[PDB]
This record gives C-alpha cells, structure tokens and sequence, in this order.
C-alpha cells in the first residue's frame, strides 16, 4: 500500500478536462474509415471562404433583398452604404464569419470585404470604399471618408473588388461581442464618379457584398453563442 | 501512459496542425494566380 | 489564346462548348474516381457501363422571370429516367456516381441578373408544417422536373422558402458549398464537377439522394427596355465514373 | 511566422485586388496587397479552433428522472418513473447540436459523464443513499419491463452502478454502422411511400435505462439524471451553413412556422453607422 | 556571500557618505563606509520576497450565496438567489488588492479554489447533499435567466460540478487582452464626455454563475460560495507607492471624504523618543 | 488497480501549498508579452530606493 | 505521502471493466489441466458449422 | 487480410458447390465459388467474440 | 504491472487469436478437397 | 512531472534570483561613483 494525500478539487467534474476512461465496450472493432472529400481540421480553415452579407438590412422580414445593395444612375458625390465593424453583431452577425466569431471571446486579424457588381455589361461606375480606423466618427461625406484606408474601384471586366480592413489596433485582441474600448472602425462606400447605364436600360443595379477573414486572423477563448437557445428538450 | 487497453479510452487527440483551406477557398479547375487577371 | 472563358467538355458521345465560362469548380478539390478495393465492402464485381451512362443529359428547360424564387434538383433522381443511366439505376441494388453539372443562361450586354449555382451534399429538406412532420418520398423525388421554390406549399412536401435553403439555414451562407455564380454581365454558364460524397462506399440510388443542385436568382433579372421579361435557364448533367452493383429484379418505387 | 510582411508603394499592371467572384474562389488577398505594411509576427497557432478542441468538451445532452418509491400496486413501472429510458441520441439539447451540424459527417469516440442528484420535495426524516444502475440496451436486446426484471441482470450488456450525488464516467468507441455518423441524410430507409424521411431512420443505436437499485424507504426520493457527452478523437467532413432558425424536432431540419426575422433590421438607413 | 566586510579607520579625501539626493539616486552606502566593521556572511537568499512568492498564495477574492428552494412562483430567479452572478474581478476584497496595486501592470495565470458550505437556518430534518455548478459566462455569451435555462447546458463554456462542503479547483491561463493586466489606467474607453474613467472600462472579463443542480427538498438550504485566487507564473512591472487611504470602489482610486489622518501623531515633541 | 492508503490531511485546502491543476481553458493562447521598462523581481529590490519620512509627526 | 486528485467515475462499478483484485485464497494451487478434445476459442469458430433450419415453420 | 478475392467466369469440371452433407463436414464454400467477386479486405479480427471476452464481463 | 502475488488476481486474458474451426467443421477421417467430388 | 497539457496548469514558478535594484535606485544618466563628489 503506497501512501497518498488527496488535494482540493478531488471528485470534481470539469467539462473541459481531458483524461482516460474505461471503455464500456471492451474489444469492439469500429467500422473501417473510407475516404470522404471535404475534411475540416480547423474552424480557421472555413472562415476564409467568403459568404454574402445582408448589408441592406432595412427590410422588415428576412428577404433575398437585404443581400442587395442598390446603386442609382447619375448620382455624384453621394454615399452608397455605411456600417460599423462589430463583426459579432448587426450585418455581420448571420454570416459564416459572424457566426463562428460568436463561438469565441476574442478575435484579432485582417478582414477581407469584397463587392461583386451585377449591372449590365455596357454600364460603368467608379466607387470608393473607405475603412475608418477607431477614433473618428463614421465619415459623413467622401472628403472625410477618403482620408482613411480606401480603394477607388473601377467597374470593369473584372467583376469583384477585394478590400482588406488591415488590422489597425493598439490592443492586440478585440472582443467579438461589441465593446467600446475594443471597437474597430467603420466601413463606408461613395460614388467616385457615378454609375452610368447604357441606352435602353433602366432602374437600379445592385452590388453583392461578401466577408471572409484573412490568413492573419486569430480567434480565442471559446464560449457559448447567443445565436441559439431553447425552452424544452426536443423529442423525436 | 495509457492505463487502459482500448483506444477509445485514451484522452483527446492533439492538434491536427493540418490546415489547408484551399479545398474550400479555391476549388477551381484551372488555377488562378493572384495578380493575374481573373478572366482572360 | 486559351481563356478561362472558352471550354469544351466531351464525355461519351456528347460535347458541350462554352465561349463565356468563369473557370469551373471541382467540389472539395477532388475529381470523381472509381471505388478502390481498400474501401470496398460488398463482394460483388461492379458493372461500369462507361460511355453509355457517362454522357450529357439535358433536363427540360426552366424560365427565369422577375418573379422566380429558384429551383432545386436532387441527384441521382433528376436522371432516374435518362437513357441507360436510369435503367441501370432501377435494376441494381447499389450504384455510385460523380457528375459534371453545366448550367446555361445567356442574355445580352443590356441585361442584368445573377444566379447562384450550388451543390449541397446531403440536403435534408424541412417540412413546412414544423414540428416533426416528415417530407414524403414523392416530394423529395421530383425527377427531371425538380422542385420549384415559387410553387405553393403542398401536403407532405418540403417548405420552399428561399432565405432559408429549405432547411433552417440562411441563403447568404450557401457559399460555404461548392458553387459558382452566373452574372449576365460576366458569365453565361456555371460548371461544377462532383466527386461521390457519402459515409458508405456505395449506396442505394433510389432511397437516398446525395446532392441537391440548386439554381437561385439573387440579383433579379432586369431586361432592357421593351425586351421580353424572361430568359430560359437549361441544366445539362453527365454521370461520370458510374458503377452499379447487385443486379436483380428491378426496383418498384412509390408513385 | 510572419502575420504581415513589409510592403511599400506599388504602381503596377499586376492588380491582385480585382477578381471575378463568379468563379467560386475566395482569392487569398492580404493587407499588404492594398496598403503599405510593416512586418509583424503571428505569435499564435490556432490551437483552440482545432475541431478536436471545438467538439471536445463535455456538453449536457440529456436530463431524465426516476424515483425510488414503493412499487406495490404499480401497474406500469415505466410509467411511474420507477425507471426510465433514454432513447439515446445527441440531437435533443440544442447547444451541442448546432456545433455538430456545422459538419455533414462526424466520427468520434464518446466519453459520457452521468451526474445524479436527489431531491426530497416532501417531508423526509433523512436523505437515503441510493445507488443508480444505468444499463445499455441495444437494438434487439430485451427492454426492461419492471424496475427489477431479469433484464437488469445485464449479463452481456454493459452496465455501471454509481451512487446518487456522485458521477459515473466511461467511454464508448464510435459505434456507428457506416464510416461516419450522418449529421444529415436526404434519404429514407426504403422506397416506401409513407416511410419517415431523415436521420432518425439512420441514427438508430438503441437506448439507455436507468433505475435505482435500492428498495423503498418510508419517504419518496426523486433522482434526476444528467448525461454529459464529450467527443474524443474527432474527424469531421464537409462544412455547411450554420443553423439560423430554431429547432422543432430530433432529427429533422424543420423550423417553426411564423418564426421571427433572424437578420436584425437596421435602426436607420443602409447608410447608417 | 559577505553581508559586511572587515573595514578599519579611514582618513580620506574620498567621502562616500556625502551625496546630492536631488539627483534622484539612492547611493548604495553600507555600514562599512562609516564605522569599522568585521566580516559577517548573509546566510540568506531573499527567497520569500520574490514576487512569485508574494502573490502566490490563495487569497479570498469573493463570497456570494445562492439557495436551494422551490422556484414555484418565483418571478426572478436571479433575485431569489436561485442562482447568482459574480461579475468577476479581483479588486473587490482589499487584502489581496493592496498587494497587487504595489505594481502598475501584472501578468499571471490564476488558480481558483471554490469552497461551498451549507447552512440550514430554520428547522430541517436533515442536511441535503447538493451539487453546485459554477459556469464561466464570458462577455458576449448568453447570461442565464432561470436556474435551469438552456444556458446551463454549457456546451461550449467551461463548467465545474462539485459537492457543497467540498472544494473545486482548476486554473485559468492569463486571459488579458493586452500583454499585462493594468492595475491602473489613466484613460477612457473612448473620447466621450461622460464615459466612465479608470480600469473598470479595461478589466472587462465577464462573469461567473453559480447554481445548485439539485431540485428542492422540503426545507430551504443556504449555500455560501467563497472563491480563492492564487497567482502562478507572476510578472510585475513598475512599482508604485503603497495604498494609504481606505478604498471605496472596485476600480477607482477614490478614497472616502473626511477620512482620518493616516500618519500617527507623536505623543510628545519632534524631540521625543 | 494499484493499492493506496490516504494520510491525515487528505482533502484539506492550505492557501500556501503549490500544486498542478487542470486548465479550464484547454488550448488557449495568451497574448504575446511585449517589453515594458520597470520589471520588479524581489521586494528586496524596491526597499533600497529611499523615500521621505514624516519625521515631524507633531501635527 | 504523494499528492493525488480523484476524477469523476471514482468508486463506480462498470460490469465491463478489467482490473486486478486481491485473491481471497492466497497461495492455493489449482488442479492441473489434462487434455480434453474440443476446445473453443472464438464464437466465430462455431458459427461455421452448419445446422438445420426449421424452414417449414407452418406447423 | 482479404475477405473476398477477385474471381471471374468459371466453366469447369471442378464444382466446389456440390457436396454430400451426410459426411458430417461443413465444406468451406465462399462467395467466390459461385458468383464473380472483386477484392475486399476484412478490416476486422474477431476480437469481441473471443470466449475470454464473451464470458468476461 | 501486477500488484498482487497470485495469478488469479490478474486481469482478463488477451485474445486467443487461436481460431481453427476444422475440429468442428471438418472432423472427417479421409480429407475432403473442395471441388473434388464428395463421394468417389 | 507535469500531469497536464497546458502551461497554466503547472505549479508556481521558482525564484527569479534576478534582483537588480539599479533601475530603481540609480536611474541617473551620467554614472555616479560612491566616494567621488556628487556634483562636480
Ligand atoms: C453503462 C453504459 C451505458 C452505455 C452507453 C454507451 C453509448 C452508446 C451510444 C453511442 C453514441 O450514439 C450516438 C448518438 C447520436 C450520434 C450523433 N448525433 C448527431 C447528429 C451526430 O451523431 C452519434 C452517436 O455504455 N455503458
Ligand atoms: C468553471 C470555470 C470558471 C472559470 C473562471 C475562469 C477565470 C476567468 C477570469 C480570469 C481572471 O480575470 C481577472 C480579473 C481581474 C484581474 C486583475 N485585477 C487587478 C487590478 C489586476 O488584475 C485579472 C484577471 O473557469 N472555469
């Protein structure tokens, strides 16, 4: 008989501990694995695939239309859309990125925001996208917007433009749930010159917008998502 | 040290440290180079 | 002078040419291949009809109009009646296959509109009734007709609400599945190569569909002034590397 | 590892930021393709986002309850909670369910922890000490009928005996019939016109039975069982869109009617911040 | 090591005891610079004054309380102490606080011990055996609302279950967002005219929730939770003047008005012994 | 199963003992350290800095 | 005295676990084995012997 | 280990499927003696049918 | 590691991995070859 | 022997045995020698 002493914590059950256990089914042989395409190893692998952002959130019931950012022909100087960058809330929240970020407490890294244009091929347009780093207000006019991170996008044969929100930060991690100290800025978009439709054409054209994370990205300290809950256990 | 005979009884696995998003982010048939035009 | 843009796919006794492609997607970066022995379980030698089943079948055409919500086809169902592919299907106990899907929609440089073409492995549909109402067989086996998401709820059928993918997930995130867009201004076809994806090496072709192909208008169709307000969309699909096993009497399936 | 390299002004014919999303790719664009950057290192590995880590902590998967009381004159033990069943499944409590259904097929060993606590809602002199016996009744094996049937002999079926207030823990290998468990299944068990659709047809693994071994004391004692499940040795294939609407049933994808808009409406314009 | 060397009479032009304190230095003068000394050795290392040792013993950081009782008809569990919260922080109980605030920035892993004891202030037949479940609810994660919410499933959030009367112990890595925790912060969360000033804005880490897993017995049981915290792997920068006045608030430096003189007045003259 | 005997003191909590514990946050990666001037290692380092004495205590 | 911590599952009895136990009969010597024809090692050995099927179940 | 070997058409004078059960033997006939098979491996050892396992709980 | 002195006290035995059905499936005195006629 | 995988779970650290008061006691820009005049 070897002398032992038990410490504080004996008998506790910590849902996060990782130890060995007896197998209830001694000697059982599991089914062989066969090959299946698509294996995922890290959630970091999947948040780099871009998905659509319901940017046009202004509706009243969920609709395919809140994915469409409208553009008006012949407007000059004006603003196309605006949003803050609380990736865990608001427009971002239902996107795959938003949806995964919510399983973690802290995030750090660059984001990739792209816009794909869908107007007739014989039209043309020049837009400016601007990222405003924390510390200033959402820009109120392009002059204000153009003094921060921006890209003049020229609509052409190449249909999409990929803007990166480079990680601009004092503190090396921000909270995924919206926090002030930890806030990330604003994203706005304005006409640089203006949309022009060809003859025989009319109305609004739309941009689709996507979001995905750069390879830069870090997420840490897992927790429970506000995105799902329940009141009684389900049954069959 | 495993104290038990069966493999199911061992602790959690250890980090894939595999990581290759290209099956998801770039499943295109003809390879796209960043910087070269998307559609030629 | 090769462009990403022009392409030719020849499979069996049938060929497709596109002069306005946008590359092609190969699901999960894997190309269809036959079933290796190391992965095999059933001891039966399989049958590989080759060129008589691995050719292109063009399903009947759809009509995109400003009110369209989107369409959904299931595989191998959509092909249950195409030539010898279909016969083989009803006659063997088990079968396995990959596909090349080519979705076509051309317009002019004055039109606008953008379709999402996506392949969803194991797309289990939801009942519009809620609770634990099931979706009857016939409803998930529309055949070449596919399911029309702008048709009305029916009884025992699935829900046809587009912002929810027919299953409780948001349209916006379908982009995590192999997919390609058809943006009239860019593109006129979409092509996806689908490798066989299952948790068993070979399965039944009639009790289980392993992918749904979905074509969904996202930026509404907008035709030039005084143009007819609609465009046809055509889907052509070719089984590839097909294998059938466990031949016998010929399945009888509901309806 | 560098997180960002140093990059300076650019005036090229080589534009990495113009792409064609119609192709289905997400081109790997970085901050340094469009602004001037400085070197910085990652200092991070992505350890805690590994799927083994993501699915590897215990989650509550089931709460049931049984009571110790005089069975004298009870015509239906099962019905008096003289014992009870758990038609095993992981899809019943939603926190873990949404996590698993981020994948289509999943393969793992399970580690179960079972906590049992007792309650004595009405006047008792004391708290008795009860031993629970959880038994694994697989498909095709005789379901118990009374709380003290021959079944409980469990001569060939695993069974663990632990005390109420304590915890029991053991681990079961991956018992799936195929190579992975289907998180989703767009099929039927056969081509029947009325057979059920979905996964319930597939994920058939039997059930669990709990009972108190003790005979009855003078008062009644409520014992409530909580089953926790931890995946170990995880393997996951084919990512899918996360669950947006609420769940209604074990094993079907169905969402409730007149549900509410899941996308938050702006308080303001598209232009609003 | 010598504590003092031998030194004899001196009659020099080299005076080590005259200095200019205006410079900000404390010149390293020793007994042997001004008296005649003999050799002596230190016999000591200064082991127990290492900062790891100084901050490394468990200190009580929080006492809360929850009760097990029939929740039937309770409209606000939180309010009935059917469970309870601890808006985690280390600055609430003063013994450890004065010790930490001897430094400006501090970095360490934490080891928590949680002792839970039960009380039955009014007539009970017995002492029941309750299991506590302490859950970590981080910022942005759904706060519980009832004592038996879906939240308690805690499928992704750590949680420990232990018995009242026992102790639970686990250790959490340094969870700070920056490189160190700020013991002080002369800033705001943004340039707002009315935002709060200080550290409370910074040291935001979420909270802890405790509850009893047991349903109710016939009597009521008070369970009082004591959280102890031990720093391990300590790193401390920039020493500061020790706290002289009493504390009034978590996270602000504020002292009470009409406080009392903190320097003891002489009973006698400056000249007094 | 290896035979053991537990000694007096089992289960006690001594605020001054130093042992290992399970981490509640398995696999979490702490923020990198950056350099900060002023690190203190021993209280013996700081009690050698001189400070003023309120000698005139008579108020 | 070596410090220990007990985990969840301590004290449980799992009918399927396989561990060592003290022998109640220390030092006892079992009867020698003699040879007996017919040893079975696997149930897989015996299910390969064919047996009759009551196919005509209609009685 | 192979569970089934590959075997093709047969037109022989050597018939493994005709036997005389009166002898008391169970002749070791396999799928590949009477249909055309493909190779497959066992992937299994028969561990949990060992008599030690069967009587050991 | 055995902690105990007697052999009865050790854990379960380990798989025969013996397996030879012929004493049960082919106890015939003159050897029968599959494919050759049963009765000559 | 660490029984646990993560570094936070290890016991207390071990004595700096670093000790250098000069950052606090003599942060002067031009070095002062004891015995030499403070102000020259
Ligand atoms: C005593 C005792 C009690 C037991 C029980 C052993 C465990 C058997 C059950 C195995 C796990 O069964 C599953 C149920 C569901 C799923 C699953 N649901 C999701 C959709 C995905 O996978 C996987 C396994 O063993 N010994
Ligand atoms: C179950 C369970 C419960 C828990 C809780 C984990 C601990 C998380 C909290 C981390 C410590 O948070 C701090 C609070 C304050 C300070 C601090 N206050 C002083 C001024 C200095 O530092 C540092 C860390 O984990 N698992």
């Amino acid at each position: 008989g070897l002398p032992t002493t038990t410490l504080p914590g004996s008998g506790q059950f910590l849902t996060t501990d990782d130890r060995q256990s007896p197998s209830a089914l001694p000697n059982y042989e599991p089914t062989p694995r066969i090959h299946i395409p698509g294996k995922v190893h890290n959630l970091l692998e999947i948040i780099q695939v871009d998905t659509l952002i319901p940017m046009n959130n202004t509706h009243t019931k969920d609709e395919v239309n809140s994915y469409l950012i409208p553009l008006n022909a012949n407007r000059q100087n004006e603003q196309v859309f605006g949003t803050n960058l609380f990736i865990g809330d608001g427009v971002f929240k239902t996107t795959l990125l938003g949806e995964i970020v919510q399983y973690y407490t802290h995030w750090s890294g660059s984001l990739r925001f792209s816009l794909m244009y869908t107007g007739p091929a014989l039209s043309s347009a020049k837009l400016i996208l601007a990222y405003t780093p924390p510390g200033a207000r959402g820009p109120q006019d392009r002059r204000e917007a153009m003094l921060g991170t921006h890209v003049v996008w020229d609509i052409g044969l190449q249909s999409t433009i990929v803007m990166t929100i480079p990680w601009t930060s004092g503190v090396q991690f921000r909270y995924t749930d919206p926090d002030t100290y930890t806030s990330a800025g604003f994203l706005s978009c304005w006409y640089q010159t203006s949309l022009i439709l060809p003859p025989e054409t009319t109305g609004q054209v739309y941009l689709l917008s996507f979001i995905s994370a750069c390879p830069d990205f870090k997420l840490r300290l897992m927790k429970d998502t506000q995105t799902i809950s329940q009141t009684v256990a389900l049954t069959e | 040290i495993n104290y038990y005979k069966d493999a199911a009884s061992t602790s959690s696995a250890g980090q894939s440290l595999s990581m290759d998003p290209s099956k998801f982010t770039e499943p295109v048939k003809d390879l796209m180079l960043k910087g070269a035009p998307a559609l030629n | 002078g090769y462009s990403d843009r022009v392409q030719q796919i020849t499979l069996g006794n049938s060929t497709i040419t596109t002069q306005e492609a946008a590359n092609a997607v190969v699901c999960y970066a894997e190309w269809p291949e036959y079933l290796p022995d190391v992965d095999a379980s059933d001891v039966n030698k399989t049958s590989k009809p080759d060129t008589s089943v691995c050719r292109f079948y063009t399903l009947d055409s759809k009509t995109w109009t400003t009110g369209s919500k989107g369409w959904c086809w299931k595989l191998p169902d959509a092909l249950k009646d195409m030539g010898v592919f279909g016969q083989n299907m009803f006659f063997h106990s088990l079968g396995r296959s990959g596909y090349t899907v080519h979705v076509q929609c051309n317009a002019t440089k004055f039109h606008s509109g953008c379709l999402l073409v996506v392949v969803i492995p194991e797309h289990q549909l939801a009942s519009h009734e809620g609770g634990n109402v099931s979706v009857k067989y016939t409803f998930t086996h529309p055949g070449e007709r596919g399911i029309d998401l702008s048709s009305a709820n029916e009884v025992g059928g699935p829900v046809k609400d587009v912002l929810y993918n027919m299953n409780g997930t948001l349209l916006g995130n379908l982009l995590i599945f192999p997919h390609q867009f058809i943006n009239l201004r860019t593109n006129n076809t979409a092509t996806i190569v689908i490798p066989y994806i299952n948790s068993v090496p070979i399965d039944s072709m009639t009790r289980h569909n392993n992918v749904s192909l979905m074509v969904i208008p996202i930026a509404p169709l907008t035709v030039p002034t005084g143009a007819t307000p609609s465009l046809p969309i055509t889907v052509t699909i070719a089984p590839m590397c097909t294998e059938f096993s466990g031949i016998r009497s010929k399945s009888i399936v509901p309806q | 590892t560098v997180a960002s390299i140093s990059s300076g002004p650019k005036h090229t014919q080589k534009v990495p930021i113009l792409t064609a999303n119609e192709t289905g790719a997400t081109m790997p664009v970085l901050p340094s393709d469009s602004i001037e950057t400085r070197t910085t290192y990652m200092h991070f590995n992505g350890s805690e986002t590994d799927v083994e880590c993501f699915l590897g902590r215990a989650a509550c998967v089931h709460v049931t309850e049984i009571q110790n009381k005089d069975a004298t004159g009870i015509d239906n033990h099962r019905e008096a909670k003289l014992f009870n069943d758990w038609k095993i499944n992981l899809s019943s409590l939603v926190q873990l369910r949404k996590k698993l259904e981020l994948f289509t097929y999943v393969r793992f060993d399970s580690e179960y922890t079972i906590l049992a606590t007792a309650s004595q809602p009405d006047s008792a002199n004391y708290s008795s000490n009860l031993v629970v016996q959880a038994m694994y009744v697989p498909p095709g094996a005789p379901n118990p009928k009374e709380w003290d049937d021959y079944t409980w002999q469990s001569a060939s079926n695993p069974s663990v005996f632990f005390k109420v207030g304590d915890t029991s823990r053991f681990s079961v290998p991956y018992v799936g019939l195929a190579s992975a468990y289907n998180c989703f299944y767009d099929g039927y068990s056969h081509d029947d016109a009325e057979t059920q659709y979905g996964i319930t047809v597939l994920n058939h693994m039997g059930s669990m039975a709990f009972r108190i071994v003790n005979e009855h004391d003078e008062h009644k004692t409520l014992v409530k069982i909580r089953v926790y499940h931890r995946a170990k040795h995880v393997e996951a294939w084919i990512p899918r869109a996360p669950r947006a609407l609420p769940y209604t049933s074990i094993g079907r994808t169905n969402y409730p009617k007149n549900t509410e808009p899941v996308i938050k409406k702006r308080k303001g314009d598209i232009k609003s911040y």
